[PDB]
């Protein structure tokens, strides 16, 4: 139930480009579930903060699009439930 | 219920050329959900792609 949530959101994210997925997961703290600021991202990739910016509002415009989310609607505290948050506000 | 936006790659909705967004403009056309889409996406404010038919641009339609 939260195992198969959490199988659907990996891949959804990995229909992303790398870069993407990767900027959604280190923001929402998917892997390590230590959520990291745009800051922390750009010093990890070695990109501008206003490039991680433009990235985490365009892959969660991708990611809000039925293209990517459909799937997603049978499904707070985890990574994982904020993040669907995010995708479907309300609705969660 | 089959959207078109269900067919091929998802990223042709935020396709990197004019002519690839206005493909994705002629998928929509017959989606039995494009003004409920196209409505949803600008009470959101989508910063881009392909809604409801139209290609949005900071929340904005893209009409010209
Ligand atoms: S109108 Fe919305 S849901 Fe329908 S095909 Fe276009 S993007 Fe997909």
């Amino acid at each position: 139930s939260f195992t198969l949530l959490q199988d659907q959101l990996q891949s959804v994210l990995d229909t992303l480009s790398e870069r993407e997925a990767g900027v959604v997961r280190l923001r929402f703290g998917l892997t390590d579930g230590q959520p990291r600021t745009l800051d922390e991202i750009g010093q990890v990739y070695g990109v501008t903060r206003e490039r991680i910016r433009q990235i985490e509002s365009k892959t969660m415009s991708k990611l809000r699009h039925p293209s990517r989310s459909q799937v997603l609607r049978d499904y707070s505290g985890t990574p994982e439930e904020r993040l669907l948050r995010a995708i479907f506000g309300e609705k969660a | 219920p089959v959207l078109p936006c269900h067919v091929g790659d998802p990223d042709m909705w935020f396709a990197d050329t004019p002519a690839g967004l206005e493909v994705a403009k002629t998928m929509c056309v017959s989606c039995p959900i494009r003004r409920q889409c196209l409505a949803a996406a600008l009470q959101r404010a989508e910063p881009w792609g392909v809604w409801g038919g139209e290609i949005f641009d900071q929340g904005s339609i893209v009409s010209h």
